């Protein structure tokens, strides 16, 4: 079809920020999440 | 044919390839979008879904 | 078809593209920083292909405010800058944008800043003196018209003052086009040069391309290429003589080494990138005259920590026709320009080109100064009385010679408050021939400090109580 796949992925996305410290030490930290930072 | 069409549209292939998202959703996506068709062998459909 | 930012680490950005849309190396990509305070459009130069459709790029602008996952667009071409007579009289940055008149030149013909150097068959050695009026330069480091001239030296020894002096002496009456590339230098100096060129009326004939030391490493890497592209257009298309002034070319190498480890390359000796010689060679080999097409280029080369053995200046040395090497020791003596006459060199300082008398006088001056350098330590410890009579006479002569190689330059009037002078080459040769023969041994050495020719010497000797 090559087109209904589009609507499929859009419906998927429609149907589909706080980070988290994963490690820290010596004044440096690593944060998972925050995709928009 | 499925491999060729999947190569043609890298967006859908990459979306499926994200194992972070639960696999049930992605296999349902494949079933409803690509694997669910009139002229699709059921054995090939099952193999691809697996 | 657009890519997205994956990793951001300072000036280096990794960008992921769809399969088959990976941009070619050195292509210009565009990304958007939308944060209001720092909103801008980043230009990224593709530096490496990392595999799996990722490319490593160098940003031309600071990446602060950039976000992972933002769309990245491929321009399909390298960074390109405007070319043509229009660029004369205007100030640009490495990306070709006009600074004095933003938006100017957008409709000009644009040339990619990445170019192969001229074919070897098109290269002709240049042997023709370019008289400057500076005694030391004309006597011991004669400059070559259409050749490559460098001013080496550590920080604050007079590289930029001498570049401005050479602008005054050469570009002021040049019949062709001038291109000034400010590579990673002070913005205040750039503004001063812009104002000075406007006042001298030389700006109309000069194109200025500035990438300052506050720019990210990518801009300092590419500004020299941009200015060189303008110069190459003037050489190959307009068919007119070109003056290329670069200050400071070492900043190109330094910026290259700033991103080398962020690009994944294991460091070489003295912290430089493994590709120092190759990148320098490409850039320098583009800066040449070809048969019938002249580029007289003058480069300021910064010597890190006064260490002339440092790989950057050492690698640069091979690319030059004439090298005026400024010394911190000469500087600290108050001798200006702080040229080290025993360490500078010119490829045309031989009897065949400059003539028997010029070569003879230059060699005699160098021999006397070398002997004086040898005797310095003995004079410092055991005193001058313990030297042989001929050695005492030579020491007096050498002190007078080193003072006389000093000169009051026009560009130095802002510092000494004394107007500059210009000495014809023949007068320089005659004066130093007289010196090496001891014809001025009766004058106090202070009479030889920061003057012009023999007329100025007579005047200063009269002022000090002597007479020639
Ligand atoms: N011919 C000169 N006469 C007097 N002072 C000079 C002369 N040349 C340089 N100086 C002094 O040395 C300083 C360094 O010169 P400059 O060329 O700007 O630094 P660099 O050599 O690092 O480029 C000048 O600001 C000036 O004060
Ligand atoms: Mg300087």
């Amino acid at each position: 079809s090559a087109a209904d796949i589009e609507g499929a992925i859009e419906d998927y996305v429609s149907s589909f920020e706080i980070g988290t410290v994963i490690d820290a030490g010596d004044g440096i930290a690593h944060v998972e999440g925050l995709p928009s930072v | 044919r499925f491999g060729r069409v999947l190569d043609a549209e890298p967006r859908l292939s990459a979306l499926l390839s994200d194992y972070t998202t639960p696999a049930e959703g992605r296999v349902a996506l494949l079933d409803k979008a690509l694997t669910g068709r009139p002229g699709v062998n059921q054995t090939a459909a099952a193999l691809l879904s697996q | 078809t657009a890519g997205r930012v994956v990793r951001i680490t300072g000036p280096v950005v990794d960008v992921e593209f769809p399969r088959g849309s990976v941009p070619e190396l050195f292509n210009a990509l565009h990304a958007e920083i939308t944060f209001g305070a720092l909103a801008k459009t980043l230009t990224l130069e593709v530096a490496q292909h990392l595999g799996d459709s990722l490319v490593r790029c160098i940003s031309m602008q600071p990446t602060d405010g950039l976000v992972r996952g933002v769309e990245v667009t491929d321009t399909g071409a390298s960074i390109s800058v405007p070319v043509g007579d229009g660029v004369k009289g205007h100030v640009f940055n490495a990306l070709g944008d006009c600074l004095d008149d933003p938006g100017y030149g957008k409709d000009f013909e644009h040339w990619s800043i990445h170019r192969k150097p001229p074919a070897f068959s098109d290269l002709e050695p240049r042997t023709e003196m370019l008289e400057t009026g500076l005694k030391v330069v004309d006597l011991l480091t004669p400059y070559v018209r259409g050749g490559k001239i460098a001013l080496f030296g550590g920080a604050g020894v007079g590289k930029t003052v001498l570049i401005q002096e050479m602008i005054n002496r050469i570009a002021r009456n040049f019949g062709g086009t001038s291109v000034f590339a400010g590579v990673g230098e002070r913005t205040r100096e750039g503004n001063d040069l812009w104002v000075e060129l406007a006042d001298a009326n030389v700006l109309k004939d000069t194109a200025l391309v500035f990438g300052q030391m506050d720019e990210p490493p990518g801009t300092r890497m590419r500004v020299a290429l941009s200015a060189l592209t303008m110069a190459e257009f003037f050489r190959d298309e307009q068919g007119q003589d070109v003056l290329l002034f670069i200050d400071n070319i070492f900043r190109f190498t330094q910026a290259g080494s700033e991103v080398s480890t962020l690009l994944g390359r294991m460091p070489s000796a003295v912290g430089y990138q493994p590709t120092l010689a190759d990148e320098m060679g490409e850039l320098q080999e583009r800066i040449t005259s070809t048969r019938g097409r002249s580029i007289t280029s003058m480069q300021a080369v910064y010597v890190p920590a006064d260490d002339y053995t440092d790989p950057a200046p050492a690698t640069t040395f091979a690319h030059l026709d004439a090298t005026t090497e400024l010394s911190r020791a000469v500087f600290s003596k108050g001798i200006f320009p702080a040229v080290d006459p025993l360490a500078s060199s010119s490829t045309i300082l031989d009897p065949a080109i400059v003539g028997d008398e010029h070569y003879r006088v230059a060699q005699e001056v160098i021999r006397i100064l070398q002997r004086y350098k040898d005797l310095q330590d003995i004079i410092a410890i055991l005193g001058i009385d313990e030297l042989s009579e001929e050695d005492k006479q030579l020491v007096n002569r050498a002190r007078r010679i080193e003072r006389f190689l000093s000169q009051n330059m026009m560009a130095a009037e802002q510092f000494t408050g004394q107007p500059g002078s210009t000495v014809p080459l023949k007068e320089t040769i005659e004066a130093f021939d007289k010196l090496t023969k001891g014809e001025f041994d009766h004058l106090p050495e202070q009479a030889f400090f920061l003057i012009g020719g023999l007329d100025d010497l007579a005047k200063k000797a009269e002022s000090l109580g002597a007479k020639l």
